[PDB]
């Protein structure tokens, strides 16, 4: 869940990172999956 | 009885702060802090960002 309250700031802040990490890691994953079909096509073609 | 009313007043001073002394550990262990969390948090981050 999102919530001395210098450090519930700085928490919420790391939820935030953590969220904008997990994010970017799917995005990622899917992104460098179409890269390699797109790359696996170039080698079917080049050889 | 007054050096005895002294005693019986301390023993009871001393039952319930080693009381809720151990009130206190048992229920912390069953809860959770704001620092050991961020710590966790911080290996999690160090982690996804390898």
């Amino acid at each position: 869940p999102q919530m001395d309250l210098k450090v519930l700031s700085e928490y919420s802040n790391l939820r935030k990172d953590l969220i904008l990490k997990c994010q970017a890691l799917q995005i990622g994953e899917s992104k460098l999956s179409d890269i390699l079909s797109q790359t696996n096509s170039i080698n079917s073609l080049t050889t | 009885t007054s050096e005895l009313e002294a005693r019986i007043k301390q023993f009871f001073i001393t039952l319930r702060s080693r009381l809720l002394r151990f009130l206190e550990s048992e229920q912390l262990s069953h809860s959770l802090s704001l620092e050991t969390l961020i710590d966790a948090l911080y290996k999690i981050n160090d982690l996804l960002q390898q």
